[PDB]
């Protein structure tokens, strides 16, 4: 019973990376995203989104 | 209408994209009308109605 | 995407950052060299930043006469530096980091593109808005 | 007939802004000498080098020409009237941009705080009753201080 509660206990995945503050809810719970290697004009920016109370901001 | 809005955001985000920024207009007021918070603000709230 | 398409952009863009710095000072002399590059000038010259021990202009100043006598763009400074929030609120020692135009004159903030343009809450949005096509665009040639 | 805006000599606190600081400029921490009232600026280093602990006399003016008109520019550097004091090491033009207080308490506004730039130059300035006859305005008030190294 113990095995079989187990097997549900993380999926298959991660990230998070608790740095960024989130002023809905001050926790820092928070995911940072990776994106826009060359792109057009618009500058490479790192995107973070808290995943809690679901708010995304970028480093501009 | 704040009651009303619980329906239709169920996601609870309230910003979203609007014509007419009233707030820069309200605000460009007080720029040009000069008003400050160490002013009195004559008002008749009826004729706001 | 309800967004402006202009964009500034590359050593027109390093150099506006380059130009916020607060260390930015600037002589009599090359002002009259500046003023003449003005696309559009009011033909009166400004009030000296500094007077003792010597006259001097601010580069914030001088940016501030190109922009537009009134309309404002506030606060979006989205630039690394302060703190995620929070810090800069330690205690409102808020400014040169954090954006701020009053009356078409700049009080602090070094200036990022997010400001410049392309994005939400941009001033050239506003400007295309009020000061419309027309007088953006000689504003925009102007900086430039 | 030169109804100055402010008159006070103020004592150097810190001239460190936060350790990191800056190149040209660097914002001095200081408190008036009654120690009621407080004062942080950004100041040219380079052509004012201060010292910490320092005496310093501060005044502030929003006029030269005696009380007169003047917030205009052309700033003419032919004026020959003695009207300004000029005799004080160190002038600056600019605006009060930010004001502090705390008027929910009821009545209360009380320990007002002021905020002013030259320029981009942010200051604050801390005080009861001190700052009770200004407010934010547009670039027009003239800082001169003198004193240094005293
Ligand atoms: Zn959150």
């Amino acid at each position: 019973k113990e095995a079989i509660r187990e097997h549900q206990m993380a999926k298959t995945g991660g990230t998070q990376t608790d740095l960024f503050t989130c002023g809905k809810c001050k926790k820092k719970n928070c995911t940072y995203t990776q994106v826009q290697t060359r792109s057009a004009d618009e500058p490479m920016t790192t995107f973070v989104v808290c995943n809690e109370c679901g708010n995304r901001w970028k480093f501009c | 209408d704040r009651e009303v809005l619980r329906v239709i955001f169920p996601t609870g985000d309230s910003k979203v994209v609007l014509p007419c920024n009233l707030l820069r207009m309200i605000w460009n007021a007080q720029k040009i009308f000069h008003i400050n918070p160490r002013l009195p603000s004559d008002l008749h709230p009826i004729k706001v109605v | 995407s309800n967004r402006p398409v202009m964009g500034i952009v590359q050593d027109t863009l390093t150099a506006v950052r380059k130009f916020t710095k607060r260390d930015v000072f600037l002589e009599r002399g090359e002002v009259m060299n500046l003023l003449m590059f003005l696309s559009t000038w009011d033909g009166k010259v400004p009030q000296p930043a500094i007077l003792k021990p010597r006259p001097l202009w601010t580069g914030k100043q001088i940016f501030s006469l190109i922009i537009p006598g009134h309309i404002n763009c506030i606060r979006t400074h989205s630039t690394h530096p302060d703190d995620e929030d929070s810090g800069p609120y330690k205690h409102i020692s808020p400014g040169d980091t954090k954006v701020v135009v009053e009356n078409g004159e700049l009080i602090m903030g070094i200036l990022c593109k997010k400001s410049l343009g392309t994005s939400a809450g941009s001033l050239v949005h506003i400007s295309y808005l009020e000061m419309g096509h027309d007088i953006t665009r000689l504003f925009y040639s102007n900086i430039q | 007939m030169a109804g100055i805006l402010f008159e006070d000599i103020f004592d150097v606190k810190d001239i460190d802004p936060e350790g990191k600081k800056f190149d040209r400029v660097s914002r001095l921490h200081c408190e008036s000498e009654s120690f009621k009232m407080d004062l942080i600026l950004d100041v040219n280093i380079q052509i004012y080098p201060v010292d910490l602990g320092d005496k310093f006399r501060l005044v502030i003016a929003s006029t030269l020409y005696e009380d007169g008109t003047l917030d205009d520019g052309e700033y003419n550097p032919t004026d020959d009237r003695p009207s300004r004091a000029d005799q004080f090491e160190y002038v600056m033009y600019g605006k009060v941009y930010r004001i502090e207080g705390d008027e929910t308490s009821t009545e209360a506004a009380t320990r007002l705080s002021a905020y002013v730039s030259y320029g981009g130059l942010l200051m604050r300035l801390q005080g009861d009753a001190n700052n009770l006859h200004g407010f934010e305005v547009d670039s027009r008030v003239y800082l001169l201080m003198k004193k240094l190294a005293f």
